[PDB]
């Protein structure tokens, strides 16, 4: 089938910006290329069609272009309802394909993250697993790198993290990592440790604790 | 107004059948073909096939050809997907759409507001809750985190508070992740004045209704272990 490629995957911008999003066809699909909007947990919403038609009832704001294999989606003047994710759609031929979507999401200045490391706890120990829990809070842009180390050895393939969507007031980010280890294992070990990597950080940040004086 | 309303959410087992279901009304349901789109999680939109349901003719995606079973009942102006046998990669958002003509293409200008379909062998357990609490002698700044860890639930969803609702301020609830021992794992967190430590209790309440529990646990770092 028709291969759809969007471009950029992502891009953060500001209210009142001019946004553009493109979109490419393995193949010539004439003029026959939809575009629709999607917010988390919601259905899509059409906007645009035979890449240069608007959909009744969407704010003209939105605009596509473009013919054959290239296409591009303008948002004029972007407003706080647009952040959200993009997907084009060709209509040549069957089978209907989509783009893999473009999120358009908050710009901000740089924010350093606050960085907390917390033990397991007692009760956890109690059933044979020890957690343990790097927080990084409140912090822009969204690339960030977490690495644990116990006893100075990096971790590979026992830890799994998380980051929330962007903070309604500051347009921030906050991850949470887990390392998971068994009882036995987390009681031969000594320090344990999280190190973040972050551009709002001039280096490294450490937080760790030693097993037995925490 | 054209509205499409689906059928509320499956949590499934492998090998398990599932038909879920897709109700149009505000227009003449025979006139307009309805799609079925699927959403994995975290992934984006992919066509799977159509129907016509005034002659019942469907059409499906090659990677759904077989796979699946497209449906209508005019009679009732409800539209079926269905499958004989599922599998934990059928987890997925499902959504039916009706299609409109315009601009010499097929568009999907209305869409149901999805069916979540969540398919594993985990049986349904209700999570255990443990404290997030800084070490004794770490906390060095005027606000110190702390939290909740809310482990080995299924399925999804949990909702987490803090003080009975009564702090709402600087908490973060992150997406849960899929262990893989099949649970849920997740954590709350929120941060305070580091002079509340010593005056101010900061206890979550965790309900999960699958499983018809609620857990609340106080937060704190006992002095010995
Ligand atoms: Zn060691
Ligand atoms: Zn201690
Ligand atoms: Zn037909």
């Amino acid at each position: 089938d028709i291969q759809m490629t969007q471009s950029p995957s992502s891009l953060s911008a500001s209210v009142g910006d001019r946004v553009t999003i493109t979109c490419r066809a393995s193949q010539s699909i004439g003029l026959y290329l939809a575009w629709y909007q999607q917010k988390p947990g919601k259905a899509p919403k059409l906007l645009i069609y035979a890449a240069s038609s608007l959909q009744s009832g969407v704010p003209s704001r939105f605009s596509g272009s473009g013919s054959g294999t290239d296409f591009t989606l303008t948002i004029s003047s972007l407003q706080p309802e647009d952040f959200a994710t993009y997907y084009c759609q060709q209509g040549n031929t069957l089978s209907y394909t989509f783009g893999q979507g473009t999120k358009v999401e908050i710009k901000r200045t740089v924010a350093a993250p606050s960085v907390f490391i917390f033990p397991p706890s007692d009760e956890q120990l109690k059933s044979g697993t020890a957690s343990v829990v790097c927080l990084l809070n409140n912090f822009y842009p969204r690339e960030a790198k977490v690495q644990w180390k116990v006893d100075n050895a990096l971790q590979s393939g026992n830890s799994q993290e998380s980051v929330t969507e962007q903070d309604s007031k500051d347009s921030t980010y906050s991850l949470s990592s887990t390392l998971t280890l068994s009882k036995a294992d987390y009681e031969k070990h000594k320090v344990y440790a999280c190190e973040v990597t972050h551009q709002g950080l001039s280096s490294p940040v450490t937080k760790s604790f030693n097993r037995g004086e925490c | 107004e054209v509205q499409l309303v689906q059928s509320g959410a499956e949590v499934k087992k492998p090998g398990e059948s599932l038909k879920i279901s897709c109700k149009g009304s505000g227009y003449s349901f025979t006139n307009y073909w309805i799609s079925w789109v699927r959403q994995m999680p975290g992934k984006g939109l992919e066509w799977m096939g159509f129907i016509d349901p005034s002659d019942s003719y469907t059409n499906y995606a090659p990677s759904f050809q077989g796979q699946v079973t497209i449906s209508a009942d005019k009679s009732i102006s409800t539209a079926y997907l269905q499958w004989s046998s599922l599998k934990a990669s059928d987890t997925a958002m499902y959504y039916c759409a009706r299609q409109l003509y315009q601009g010499y293409m097929d568009t999907f200008d209305s869409w149901g507001q999805g069916t979540l379909v969540t398919v594993s062998s985990a049986s349904t357990k209700g999570p255990s809750v443990f404290p997030l609490a800084p070490c004794s002698r770490s906390t060095s700044e005027s606000t110190a985190a702390l939290g909740c860890l809310v482990k080995d639930y299924f399925p999804e969803p949990v909702t987490v508070s803090w003080n009975s609702g009564a702090l709402t301020s600087g908490v973060h609830t992150f997406p849960a992740v899929l262990q893989s021992s099949g649970l849920y794992s997740l954590s709350s967190v929120v941060t305070v004045p580091s002079s509340s430590l010593g005056t101010k209790t900061y206890t979550c309440n965790v309900d999960h209704k699958p499983s018809n529990t609620k857990v609340d646990k106080r937060v704190h770092h006992h002095h010995h272990h």
